[PDB]
Protein backbone atom coordinates (compact mmCIF):
# COMPACT_ATOMS: atom_id res chain seq x y z
CA UNK A 1 0.00 0.00 0.00
CA UNK A 2 1.82 3.41 -1.01
CA UNK A 3 1.93 6.00 0.82
CA UNK A 4 0.36 9.52 -0.36
CA UNK A 5 1.09 11.44 2.53
CA UNK A 6 0.03 14.69 1.04
CA UNK A 7 -3.41 13.94 -0.11
CA UNK A 8 -3.81 12.36 3.37
CA UNK A 9 -2.21 15.82 5.13
CA UNK A 10 -5.12 17.61 2.71
CA UNK A 11 -8.28 15.14 3.52
CA UNK A 12 -7.42 15.56 7.23
CA UNK A 13 -6.92 19.24 7.08
CA UNK A 14 -9.36 20.23 5.37
CA UNK A 15 -12.74 18.97 6.82
CA UNK A 16 -11.06 19.25 10.42
CA UNK A 17 -9.83 22.93 10.17
CA UNK A 18 -13.30 24.01 8.58
CA UNK A 19 -15.18 22.51 11.59
CA UNK A 20 -12.72 24.07 13.91
CA UNK A 21 -13.40 27.19 12.78
CA UNK A 22 -17.15 26.64 12.82
CA UNK A 23 -17.57 27.33 16.04
CA UNK A 24 -16.09 30.22 18.68
CA UNK A 25 -15.32 27.88 21.94
CA UNK A 26 -12.58 25.80 20.75
CA UNK A 27 -11.02 28.50 19.08
CA UNK A 28 -10.96 30.80 22.41
CA UNK A 29 -9.81 27.30 24.32
CA UNK A 30 -6.78 27.32 21.52
CA UNK A 31 -5.78 30.97 21.66
CA UNK A 32 -6.17 31.23 25.06
CA UNK A 33 -2.38 32.18 25.49
CA UNK A 34 -2.53 34.86 22.88
CA UNK A 35 -3.37 38.68 23.69
CA UNK A 36 -7.35 39.85 23.52
CA UNK A 37 -6.45 42.12 20.21
CA UNK A 38 -5.09 39.67 17.93
CA UNK A 39 -7.31 37.13 19.19
CA UNK A 40 -10.83 39.28 18.69
CA UNK A 41 -9.58 40.19 15.64
CA UNK A 42 -8.65 36.98 14.15
CA UNK A 43 -12.18 35.49 15.07
CA UNK A 44 -13.56 38.41 14.28
CA UNK A 45 -12.14 38.07 10.62
CA UNK A 46 -12.39 34.17 10.05
CA UNK A 47 -14.34 32.23 12.77
CA UNK A 48 -17.48 31.43 12.64
CA UNK A 49 -20.37 30.03 10.55
CA UNK A 50 -21.08 33.34 9.01
CA UNK A 51 -17.41 34.35 8.30
CA UNK A 52 -17.13 36.49 5.19
CA UNK A 53 -13.06 35.60 4.89
CA UNK A 54 -12.11 32.16 4.21
CA UNK A 55 -8.86 30.16 4.50
CA UNK A 56 -7.64 27.76 2.03
CA UNK A 57 -5.24 24.96 1.64
CA UNK A 58 -3.09 23.87 -1.36
CA UNK A 59 -0.05 22.60 -2.75
CA UNK A 60 3.02 24.69 -4.09
CA UNK A 61 3.48 26.34 -7.70
CA UNK A 62 -0.23 26.82 -8.63
CA UNK A 63 -0.24 28.35 -12.06
CA UNK A 64 -3.37 30.63 -10.86
CA UNK A 65 -3.12 32.92 -8.30
CA UNK A 66 -3.38 32.13 -4.64
CA UNK A 67 -4.96 34.02 -1.69
CA UNK A 68 -2.01 35.60 0.58
CA UNK A 69 -5.07 36.87 3.48
CA UNK A 70 -4.69 33.28 4.75
CA UNK A 71 -3.80 30.13 3.93
CA UNK A 72 -1.57 26.47 4.28
CA UNK A 73 1.02 25.67 1.74
CA UNK A 74 1.99 22.21 1.63
CA UNK A 75 5.47 20.76 0.16
CA UNK A 76 6.56 17.56 -0.37
CA UNK A 77 10.01 17.25 1.45
CA UNK A 78 12.80 14.84 1.59
CA UNK A 79 12.35 10.95 2.71
CA UNK A 80 14.73 7.97 3.45
CA UNK A 81 14.24 4.32 4.24
CA UNK A 82 15.09 3.56 7.98
CA UNK A 83 14.35 -0.11 8.93
CA UNK A 84 14.20 -3.43 7.28
CA UNK A 85 12.91 -6.78 7.71
CA UNK A 86 14.48 -10.02 6.78
CA UNK A 87 13.35 -10.56 3.09
CA UNK A 88 11.36 -7.29 2.98
CA UNK A 89 8.81 -9.44 5.14
CA UNK A 90 6.77 -7.28 6.48
CA UNK A 91 3.49 -9.62 7.13
CA UNK A 92 1.33 -12.40 5.69
CA UNK A 93 -2.16 -13.03 5.19
CA UNK A 94 -4.58 -15.10 4.35
CA UNK A 95 -7.34 -12.88 2.42
CA UNK A 96 -6.24 -9.43 0.34
CA UNK A 97 -7.82 -6.87 2.76
CA UNK A 98 -7.97 -3.28 2.02
CA UNK A 99 -8.85 -0.33 4.10
CA UNK A 100 -9.49 -0.44 7.62
CA UNK A 101 -13.56 0.85 8.21
CA UNK A 102 -15.41 2.41 10.89
CA UNK A 103 -18.92 2.34 11.02
CA UNK A 104 -22.55 3.01 12.58
CA UNK A 105 -24.87 0.12 12.84
CA UNK A 106 -28.18 -0.16 15.22
CA UNK A 107 -28.50 -3.69 16.61
CA UNK A 108 -30.94 -6.24 14.60
CA UNK A 109 -33.55 -8.87 15.12
CA UNK A 110 -33.27 -12.28 13.62
CA UNK A 111 -35.45 -15.09 14.08
CA UNK A 112 -32.04 -16.75 16.02
CA UNK A 113 -29.47 -13.90 16.49
CA UNK A 114 -29.01 -10.09 17.05
CA UNK A 115 -27.28 -9.00 14.43
CA UNK A 116 -25.66 -5.60 12.89
CA UNK A 117 -25.25 -5.07 9.04
CA UNK A 118 -22.68 -3.12 7.47
CA UNK A 119 -22.27 -1.49 3.91
CA UNK A 120 -19.55 -3.76 2.61
CA UNK A 121 -18.25 -7.51 3.57
CA UNK A 122 -16.17 -8.34 6.61
CA UNK A 123 -12.63 -9.72 6.26
CA UNK A 124 -11.78 -9.17 9.97
CA UNK A 125 -13.37 -7.56 13.06
CA UNK A 126 -11.19 -5.63 15.29
CA UNK A 127 -13.38 -4.27 17.50
CA UNK A 128 -17.58 -3.84 18.38
CA UNK A 129 -17.88 -0.93 20.84
CA UNK A 130 -18.52 -1.65 24.28
CA UNK A 131 -19.03 -5.83 23.64
CA UNK A 132 -16.84 -8.68 25.05
CA UNK A 133 -18.53 -11.47 23.03
CA UNK A 134 -18.22 -14.51 25.39
CA UNK A 135 -18.79 -18.32 23.98
CA UNK A 136 -22.55 -18.65 25.01
CA UNK A 137 -23.08 -15.63 22.39
CA UNK A 138 -20.73 -17.75 20.03
CA UNK A 139 -20.04 -14.48 17.52
CA UNK A 140 -19.91 -15.26 14.08
CA UNK A 141 -19.29 -13.36 10.86
CA UNK A 142 -21.14 -14.01 7.58
CA UNK A 143 -20.18 -11.85 4.69
CA UNK A 144 -21.97 -8.30 5.50
CA UNK A 145 -23.15 -9.00 8.76
CA UNK A 146 -22.20 -10.04 11.75
CA UNK A 147 -24.20 -12.25 14.65
CA UNK A 148 -24.68 -13.19 17.96
CA UNK A 149 -26.96 -15.13 19.95
CA UNK A 150 -31.09 -14.25 20.52
CA UNK A 151 -32.31 -15.22 23.62
CA UNK A 152 -30.24 -14.42 26.25
CA UNK A 153 -28.86 -10.43 24.76
CA UNK A 154 -33.31 -10.08 24.15
CA UNK A 155 -32.68 -6.74 26.03
CA UNK A 156 -30.46 -5.14 23.68
CA UNK A 157 -32.80 -5.64 20.32
CA UNK A 158 -31.86 -1.78 19.00
CA UNK A 159 -28.24 -0.96 20.61
CA UNK A 160 -27.26 1.69 18.81
CA UNK A 161 -23.23 0.22 18.58
CA UNK A 162 -21.00 1.18 16.25
CA UNK A 163 -18.07 -1.05 14.34
CA UNK A 164 -14.63 -0.87 13.35
CA UNK A 165 -14.27 -3.43 10.54
CA UNK A 166 -11.75 -4.23 7.71
CA UNK A 167 -13.13 -4.56 3.91
CA UNK A 168 -12.55 -7.69 2.36
CA UNK A 169 -11.38 -7.91 -1.49
CA UNK A 170 -10.36 -11.60 -2.34
CA UNK A 171 -10.06 -14.64 -0.94
CA UNK A 172 -6.40 -15.60 -2.72
CA UNK A 173 -3.62 -15.42 -0.25
CA UNK A 174 -0.14 -13.70 -0.34
CA UNK A 175 3.02 -12.39 1.35
CA UNK A 176 3.87 -8.70 1.75
CA UNK A 177 7.44 -7.46 0.91
CA UNK A 178 8.16 -3.63 1.59
CA UNK A 179 10.53 -1.33 3.70
CA UNK A 180 9.36 1.19 6.69
CA UNK A 181 10.44 5.06 5.38
CA UNK A 182 11.24 8.32 7.29
CA UNK A 183 9.50 10.51 5.55
CA UNK A 184 9.73 14.71 6.17
CA UNK A 185 6.87 17.27 4.59
CA UNK A 186 6.73 20.95 5.08
CA UNK A 187 3.80 23.08 6.07
CA UNK A 188 4.12 27.03 6.03
CA UNK A 189 1.17 29.43 6.61
CA UNK A 190 1.17 32.43 4.25
CA UNK A 191 -0.46 36.22 5.31
CA UNK A 192 0.70 39.70 4.86
CA UNK A 193 -0.17 40.30 8.46
CA UNK A 194 2.29 38.33 10.69
CA UNK A 195 -0.34 38.44 13.73
CA UNK A 196 -2.75 36.35 11.54
CA UNK A 197 0.33 34.03 10.80
CA UNK A 198 1.04 33.36 14.32
CA UNK A 199 -2.74 32.49 14.87
CA UNK A 200 -2.95 29.96 11.76
CA UNK A 201 0.29 28.17 13.15
CA UNK A 202 -1.35 27.67 16.24
CA UNK A 203 -4.37 26.23 14.90
CA UNK A 204 -2.19 24.15 12.49
CA UNK A 205 -0.54 22.94 16.21
CA UNK A 206 -3.77 22.18 17.25
CA UNK A 207 -5.48 20.53 14.53
CA UNK A 208 -2.22 18.53 14.21
CA UNK A 209 -2.30 17.33 18.04
CA UNK A 210 -5.90 16.20 17.05
CA UNK A 211 -5.56 14.70 14.57
CA UNK A 212 -3.32 11.62 16.34
CA UNK A 213 -6.52 9.76 17.20
CA UNK A 214 -7.14 9.13 13.47
CA UNK A 215 -7.75 5.70 12.69
CA UNK A 216 -5.29 6.16 9.41
CA UNK A 217 -1.93 7.58 10.83
CA UNK A 218 -2.80 5.27 13.96
CA UNK A 219 -1.98 2.36 11.54
CA UNK A 220 -0.46 3.62 8.80
CA UNK A 221 1.52 6.60 9.93
CA UNK A 222 3.06 6.42 13.14
CA UNK A 223 5.47 8.51 15.08
CA UNK A 224 4.67 12.21 14.57
CA UNK A 225 7.34 14.22 15.02
CA UNK A 226 7.25 18.51 14.35
CA UNK A 227 9.36 20.69 13.78
CA UNK A 228 9.05 24.96 13.33
CA UNK A 229 10.90 27.17 11.41
CA UNK A 230 11.47 31.26 12.33
CA UNK A 231 9.22 34.15 11.08
CA UNK A 232 11.10 35.44 8.01
CA UNK A 233 9.95 37.86 5.08
CA UNK A 234 8.83 35.03 2.06
CA UNK A 235 9.00 38.16 -0.25
CA UNK A 236 9.47 41.59 -0.44
CA UNK A 237 9.46 42.23 -4.01
CA UNK A 238 5.59 43.05 -3.82
CA UNK A 239 4.20 46.52 -2.08
CA UNK A 240 4.11 44.41 1.41
CA UNK A 241 6.12 41.45 2.89
CA UNK A 242 4.76 37.83 2.75
CA UNK A 243 5.47 36.04 6.12
CA UNK A 244 5.25 32.73 6.91
CA UNK A 245 6.74 30.13 10.04
CA UNK A 246 7.88 27.29 7.96
CA UNK A 247 7.12 24.02 9.79
CA UNK A 248 8.34 20.24 9.13
CA UNK A 249 6.32 17.47 9.90
CA UNK A 250 7.91 14.28 10.12
CA UNK A 251 5.98 10.35 9.81
CA UNK A 252 7.03 6.45 9.44
CA UNK A 253 5.16 4.40 7.22
CA UNK A 254 5.07 1.15 5.30
CA UNK A 255 5.72 1.03 1.99
CA UNK A 256 4.68 -2.75 0.79
CA UNK A 257 3.53 -4.52 -2.04
CA UNK A 258 1.10 -7.68 -1.64
CA UNK A 259 2.46 -10.84 -3.53
CA UNK A 260 0.13 -13.52 -4.19
CA UNK A 261 0.59 -17.19 -3.81
CA UNK A 262 -0.37 -19.75 -6.58
CA UNK A 263 0.67 -22.43 -4.10
CA UNK A 264 -2.19 -24.50 -2.24
CA UNK A 265 -1.73 -28.63 -1.14
CA UNK A 266 -4.65 -30.61 -0.86
CA UNK A 267 -3.26 -33.88 -1.33
CA UNK A 268 -0.63 -36.42 -0.11
CA UNK A 269 1.44 -39.01 -1.49
CA UNK A 270 3.32 -41.10 1.60
CA UNK A 271 5.05 -44.09 -0.35
CA UNK A 272 7.85 -46.14 0.78
CA UNK A 273 10.44 -47.56 -1.46
CA UNK A 274 11.90 -50.83 -2.05
CA UNK A 275 15.76 -51.96 -3.17
CA UNK B 1 -12.66 57.84 54.65
CA UNK B 2 -11.82 56.68 50.98
CA UNK B 3 -8.16 58.07 50.95
CA UNK B 4 -7.90 57.39 47.27
CA UNK B 5 -9.97 55.75 44.45
CA UNK B 6 -9.39 54.13 40.93
CA UNK B 7 -11.49 51.89 38.06
CA UNK B 8 -10.26 49.55 35.63
CA UNK B 9 -12.49 48.18 32.91
CA UNK B 10 -11.49 44.22 32.17
CA UNK B 11 -13.93 43.62 29.66
CA UNK B 12 -16.35 45.49 27.47
CA UNK B 13 -18.37 43.82 24.95
CA UNK B 14 -22.32 43.66 23.36
CA UNK B 15 -24.45 41.06 24.34
CA UNK B 16 -28.49 40.51 22.43
CA UNK B 17 -31.42 39.90 24.53
CA UNK B 18 -34.57 38.78 22.66
CA UNK B 19 -37.42 41.45 23.51
CA UNK B 20 -40.13 38.56 24.37
CA UNK B 21 -38.28 35.24 24.95
CA UNK B 22 -35.82 36.66 27.37
CA UNK B 23 -33.07 34.55 26.13
CA UNK B 24 -29.59 35.68 25.50
CA UNK B 25 -28.33 34.96 21.44
CA UNK B 26 -25.26 32.11 21.62
CA UNK B 27 -24.99 30.89 17.90
CA UNK B 28 -26.19 31.95 14.04
CA UNK B 29 -26.40 30.18 10.76
CA UNK B 30 -24.78 31.33 7.54
CA UNK B 31 -27.32 33.69 6.78
CA UNK B 32 -27.03 35.27 10.38
CA UNK B 33 -30.31 33.70 11.57
CA UNK B 34 -30.27 32.48 15.17
CA UNK B 35 -29.94 29.23 15.64
CA UNK B 36 -29.87 28.58 19.39
CA UNK B 37 -30.23 30.60 22.93
CA UNK B 38 -29.24 30.39 26.37
CA UNK B 39 -30.91 31.96 29.66
CA UNK B 40 -27.05 32.16 30.92
CA UNK B 41 -24.83 35.31 30.63
CA UNK B 42 -21.48 34.68 31.01
CA UNK B 43 -22.35 32.24 27.50
CA UNK B 44 -23.10 34.53 24.95
CA UNK B 45 -22.08 35.44 21.47
CA UNK B 46 -19.96 38.48 22.98
CA UNK B 47 -19.34 41.02 20.44
CA UNK B 48 -15.99 42.89 21.12
CA UNK B 49 -16.54 46.81 22.02
CA UNK B 50 -13.42 47.89 23.15
CA UNK B 51 -11.97 51.57 21.47
CA UNK B 52 -10.41 49.50 18.74
CA UNK B 53 -13.76 47.29 17.48
CA UNK B 54 -16.29 49.86 17.38
CA UNK B 55 -18.17 49.98 13.77
CA UNK B 56 -18.05 46.23 13.48
CA UNK B 57 -19.32 44.35 10.37
CA UNK B 58 -20.20 40.62 11.34
CA UNK B 59 -23.11 41.43 13.18
CA UNK B 60 -25.52 44.08 10.44
CA UNK B 61 -28.04 42.02 10.09
CA UNK B 62 -28.04 40.90 13.91
CA UNK B 63 -28.79 44.62 15.18
CA UNK B 64 -31.53 45.55 12.36
CA UNK B 65 -33.51 42.36 14.02
CA UNK B 66 -36.40 44.42 16.00
CA UNK B 67 -36.93 41.46 18.36
CA UNK B 68 -33.22 41.99 19.69
CA UNK B 69 -32.11 43.92 22.68
CA UNK B 70 -28.49 44.90 22.37
CA UNK B 71 -27.28 45.27 25.82
CA UNK B 72 -23.54 46.79 26.77
CA UNK B 73 -21.63 44.08 29.19
CA UNK B 74 -19.17 45.76 30.82
CA UNK B 75 -16.64 44.60 33.69
CA UNK B 76 -14.91 46.68 36.59
CA UNK B 77 -12.43 46.53 39.06
CA UNK B 78 -12.32 49.31 41.71
CA UNK B 79 -9.49 49.97 44.44
CA UNK B 80 -10.41 51.98 47.02
CA UNK B 81 -7.45 52.90 50.03
CA UNK B 82 -9.31 53.29 53.32
CA UNK B 83 -7.45 55.38 56.15
CA UNK B 84 -9.10 54.65 59.47
CA UNK B 85 -7.03 56.50 61.59
CA UNK B 86 -5.28 54.71 65.00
Amino acid sequence: AITSVDSYLLSEIKPRLNTVLENCYIIDEVLKDFDYQTRESFKEAFCGKNAQHEVTVGFNFPKFKNNYEAHYLIQLGQGQETKNSLGSIQSSYFEATGDTLVESSTAIREDDKLVFTVSKPIGELIKVEDIEFAKYDNLQVEGNKVSFKYQTNEDYENYNANIIFTEKKNDSKGLVKGFTVEEQVTVVGLSFNVDVARCLDAVLKMILISMRDSIEEQQTFQLQNLSFGDIAPIIEDGDSMIFGRPTIIKYTSSLDLDYTITQDINKLTFKERKD
Amino acid sequence: SIEKKEEVIAHNEVVFRSLTQGLYVKEVDIYSDVVSYTKDVDEALAMPNTINFKNSRKYKKLIMNLDLEPLNKIQKVIYETHLEGL
